[PDB]
RNA sequence: GGAGGUAAAAAUGGCAAA
RNA sequence: UUCCCGGGCCUUGUACACACCGCCCGUCACGCCAUGGGAGCGGGCUCUACCCGAAGUCGCCGGGAGCCUACGGGCAGGCGCCGAGGGUAGGGCCCGUGACUGGGGCGAAGUCGUAACAAGGUAGCUGUACCGGAAGGUGCGGCUGGA
RNA sequence: GGCUAAUCCCCCAUGUGGACCCGCCCCUUGGGGUGUGUCCAAAGGGCUUUGCCCGCUUCCGGAUGGGCCCGCGUCCCAUCAGCUAGUUGGUGGGGUAAUGGCCCACCAAGGCGACGACGGGUAGCCGGUCUGAGAGGAUGGCCGGCCACAGGGGCACUGAGACACGGGCCCCACUCCUACGGGAGGCAGCAGUUAGGAAUCUUCCGCAAUGGGCGCAAGCCUGACGGAGCGACGCCGCUUGGAGGAAGAAGCCCUUCGGGGUGUAAACUCCUGAACCCGGGACGAAACCCCCGACGAGGGGACUGACGGUACCGGGGUAAUAGCGCCGGCCAACUCCGUGCCAGCAGCCGCGGUAAUACGGAGGGCGCGAGCGUUACCCGGAUUCACUGGGCGUAAAGGGCGUGUAGGCGGCCUGGGGCGUCCCAUGUGAAAGACCACGGCUCAACCGUGGGGGAGCGUGGGAUACGCUCAGGCUAGACGGUGGGAGAGGGUGGUGGAAUUCCCGGAGUAGCGGUGAAAUGCGCAGAUACCGGGAGGAACGCCGAUGGCGAAGGCAGCCACCUGGUCCACCCGUGACGCUGAGGCGCGAAAGCGUGGGGAGCAAACCGGAUUAGAUACCCGGGUAGUCCACGCCCUAAACGAUGCGCGCUAGGUCUCUGGGUCUCCUGGGGGCCGAAGCUAACGCGUUAAGCGCGCCGCCUGGGGAGUACGGCCGCAAGGC
């Protein structure tokens, strides 16, 4: 039924990084398209493209991972150590420019939808707007 | 639970119960003794602990423990309830302050005489 | 050869403790 | 080598671990305490209906009867509604008490059995029904927390 | 009864002006203006006096204080689920400064409630205070703001304002004075008495200051206040000396007796100097008053201190109170003696029964110091109510299962609004406290000054990504069509055979049943075992499975009728119609209950026979309800996968059921096993998650007491929730 199409996207990404898959398919949405624009510039993915699956538009989000570590357990480190939805439909989380969190002491990213568009924590304090705290990625 | 379940139901406060029903939780309470005697403790131990039924001002009648070694408590003795129970005596939850109105302090006490109510002896020192 | 599937016997151990 | 006793290894079951000379369940006897029921009794608060009802505001009279400084007016006075409360009658909740009674909790070493844990010697537990001093047994269906 | 004065009361006038009715105009709830009619005013006093001052009257305006109303927030109990007669609304009045059922008559029958009305318990609320990393939790003592009260209860009067603490009236309770008939009083003001209690002060001094009231002023009043007094009650500051001092006295403790500890502690020697004594001595005080100027601005002069001769300054000058808790682990600090599950300790675990670092004492040690401990309470630790920040297969916990009300949540695209949300500006957010700097008391506590900001809410403006809404559209969700498929899905009606038991006939005999060994029992009245025939009920062997179906409970000979769910293909229609679901509603094994029928086998209770110390049981022989049918009840469970439902994602291998295909093989649904990643405390789960997510619901919060008692609902009861 997809109560939240945003968390299904972030979970499809999270489920594709634990098996080290080349890419994954998420359905199409112009709002999810703007969320993925932020994941590409900050360096969590390779990008996406408006593909078409059986006449239904999806999004081939190309993943990216770290260097192949040696020794025991040779799987590489994730570029996305953590990703989760905050403003869930059961509890909408709304914040302002003073109450923006320091996601992993600035080493993380805080995507949040503003009236100026889908921006992030460092772009929200520069323009001075704030808004719906979407998610935290690090 | 869910957020909506917490807006509807909420969180129940624990609201702890008192272990000392001294009627308004006063620090002390004057009472007269009715029956002073000796009882037997629980299964791991075995002795003759001195206890006392005290008719307090609040109208109830509770058992009270006599601390120390030796006392001067009778059927018409006025004592002061302190608090705190005795682990080995089921039914004893209060303590008797020694050194007040009828209960004299522990005779020949020397070390912890703040408790058991004994004054400072003066032997030229 | 795979299910089904073989009892006649019998009570108890004072308390607390490295 | 079936069977008594002791021992070795593997496996299984365990609520046992000062370890089966283990543990453990219920009834009964004694003691302490708390609680429910209980012929009822006592008290607080509150409600409904009625009887009476001061002060006082307001409403009417103000005359066969007073006072008045400007009198188709005022005051005194009288009447009525309301009214604190008092009284009567029935209720509602709560608290305290009561001969006696039901089960409960607790208190080292009392009596009776052996239900459970090892196929615990009747695999156990469970819902219901019946019975039995008691743990408990049996019936019907269920469960694997058993083979 | 009688005089008598005023800033007392009244009448006439004047009317700037104001009030009211009516009309008109602007505005637009009763605001403002205007015209006619009417109504309303008023006080004098003192002096350097026909000139000012203090007052009076009317109206408008300011400033302050208050009344009423509204939005939002404000404890627990649902074992309180219905409440409502001035109750809800209208019309007209009464009343008030003023709206209003505030009150009164009439009419309409409404108003409130699971978003918790009504009722019951409790509580004054806040700024703040305490804690806490924070969020929150707890609190409302001093100070400040608002309220409510003044022995309990009602009521009005005066007045700008009171339903009036030290004003009035009345009723009650109580105390007191009485010539007995009718009077006095209200410390929850300041002290003080008594009572209760674990517990809480001086019947002190002063109006010098600040503030209030009156008065032109002088000044009077102020238990407001300023101070003093008591109390280690809290915090802060300080003292009981300081420097020397023996390889180290005495006493005491331990000792492997050789010595170690108290212990540089003491004595002793220098040095400083609390307390004390003497002299001096305040800041808080400058106005009001007077003089010059006009009793204005400005300038000048004088009076006045409770605390108090007090803090303080200067001189002199004495070695000058130490106590309490603890020493098993947590938790810092160890030896001797006594005692012997005794006496005793104790916050938790726990010590003690002859050698106790845990009792008691001593020595020594640790910790704090005019304090130290204890008891009670609040937060913390407690992330054990988890919003930050918890959980439910087996530890506490998924409702027995469905359907479904409200509610919560909801797919893709593009527009409109901008309610949530976000930004900026403005207003508020009193002071105090808190926080940061600098000051004042010789520091600090205390206090002054300045600065800094929250959030919340009102107003103006902007933004439109997400949520909401309106409108258009789309098909992946969901539903429907067409064609087929399997199945113990459910109800009704009929029907087949095997077997058990009983009756009848034939035949036939000395035993049959039964145990794990025997009896009870049955049988020469002709049993068991065999043949033939009949009745009657219940269950359906083989197929059958580790199988199928249903949401669960559960469902099995066969036939037929009625009927439900589901699956696959074709991708045709509707077009977001969805998911979950408190309450409700219905179903719900067995046992049980009622009413009637039926009753072969089995079989609670019951009776025998054995076993046994005993047997109310296990085993044997009988056997009644029940089992079975029809209707109505009951509503439980190990109702179990001890895993609620829905959707998306994440390796595979293998067995099996059921469709479809260009059917080697692929793909949809379902039932099993093993296992990537991952999870978990472990067992184990693992596309049929206990994984990664999201929506909604139920539930959990240590064990016993207890699924008990009371209350409520349901039931015929048993009993259930
Ligand atoms: N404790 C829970 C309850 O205890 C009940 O049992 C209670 C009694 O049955 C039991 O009595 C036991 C007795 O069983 C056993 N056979 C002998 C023992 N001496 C008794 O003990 C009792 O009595 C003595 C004095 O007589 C007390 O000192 C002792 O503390 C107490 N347990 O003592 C228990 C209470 O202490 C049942 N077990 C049960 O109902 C329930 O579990
Ligand atoms: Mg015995
Ligand atoms: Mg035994
Ligand atoms: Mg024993
Ligand atoms: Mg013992
Ligand atoms: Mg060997
Ligand atoms: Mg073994
Ligand atoms: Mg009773
Ligand atoms: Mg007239
Ligand atoms: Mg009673
Ligand atoms: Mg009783
Ligand atoms: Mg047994
Ligand atoms: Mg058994
Ligand atoms: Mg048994
Ligand atoms: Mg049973
Ligand atoms: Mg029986
Ligand atoms: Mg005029
Ligand atoms: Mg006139
Ligand atoms: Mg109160
Ligand atoms: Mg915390
Ligand atoms: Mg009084
Ligand atoms: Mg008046
Ligand atoms: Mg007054
Ligand atoms: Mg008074
Ligand atoms: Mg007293
Ligand atoms: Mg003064
Ligand atoms: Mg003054
Ligand atoms: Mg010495
Ligand atoms: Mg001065
Ligand atoms: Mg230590
Ligand atoms: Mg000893
Ligand atoms: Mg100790
Ligand atoms: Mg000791
Ligand atoms: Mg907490
Ligand atoms: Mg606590
Ligand atoms: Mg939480
Ligand atoms: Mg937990
Ligand atoms: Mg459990
Ligand atoms: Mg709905
Ligand atoms: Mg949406
Ligand atoms: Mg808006
Ligand atoms: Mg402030
Ligand atoms: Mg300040
Ligand atoms: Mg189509
Ligand atoms: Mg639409
Ligand atoms: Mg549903
Ligand atoms: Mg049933
Ligand atoms: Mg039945
Ligand atoms: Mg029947
Ligand atoms: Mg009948
Ligand atoms: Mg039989
Ligand atoms: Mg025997
Ligand atoms: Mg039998
Ligand atoms: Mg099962
Ligand atoms: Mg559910
Ligand atoms: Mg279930
Ligand atoms: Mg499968
Ligand atoms: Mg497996
Ligand atoms: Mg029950």
């Amino acid at each position: 039924m997809l109560t939240d199409p945003i968390a299904d996207m972030l979970t499809r990404i999270r489920n594709a990084t634990r098996v080290y898959k080349e890419s994954t398919d998420v359905p199409a949405s112009r709002f999810k398209e703007e969320i993925l624009r932020i994941l590409a510039r900050e360096g969590f993915i390779k990008g996406y493209e408006r593909v078409d699956v059986d006449g239904k538009p999806y999004l081939r989000v190309y993943l990216k991972y770290g260097p192949r570590r040696q020794g025991p357990d040779p799987r590489p480190e994730q570029v996305i150590h953590h990703i989760r939805r905050i403003s869930k439909p059961g509890r909408r989380v709304y914040v302002g420019v003073k109450e923006i969190p320091r996601v992993r002491r600035g080493l993380g990213i805080a995507i949040l939808s503003t009236s100026k568009g889908v921006l992030t924590d460092r772009e929200a304090r520069k323009l001075g707007v704030g808004g719906e705290l979407i998610c935290e990625v690090w | 639970p869910t957020i909506n379940q917490l807006v509807r139901k909420g969180r129940e406060k624990v609201r702890k119960k008192s272990k000392v029903p001294a009627l308004k939780g006063a620090p002390f309470r004057r009472g007269v003794c009715t029956v002073v005697r000796t009882v037997t403790p629980k299964k791991p131990n075995s002795a003759l602990r001195k206890v006392a039924k005290v008719r307090l001002t609040s109208g109830y009648e509770v058992t009270a423990y006599i601390p120390g070694e030796g006392h001067n408590l009778q059927e018409h003795s006025v004592v002061l309830i302190r608090g705190g129970r005795v682990k080995d005596l089921p039914g004893v939850r209060y303590h008797i302050v020694r050194g007040v109105y009828d209960a004299a302090g522990v005779k020949d006490r020397k070390k912890s005489r703040s408790k058991y109510g004994t004054k400072k002896p003066k032997e030229a020192a």
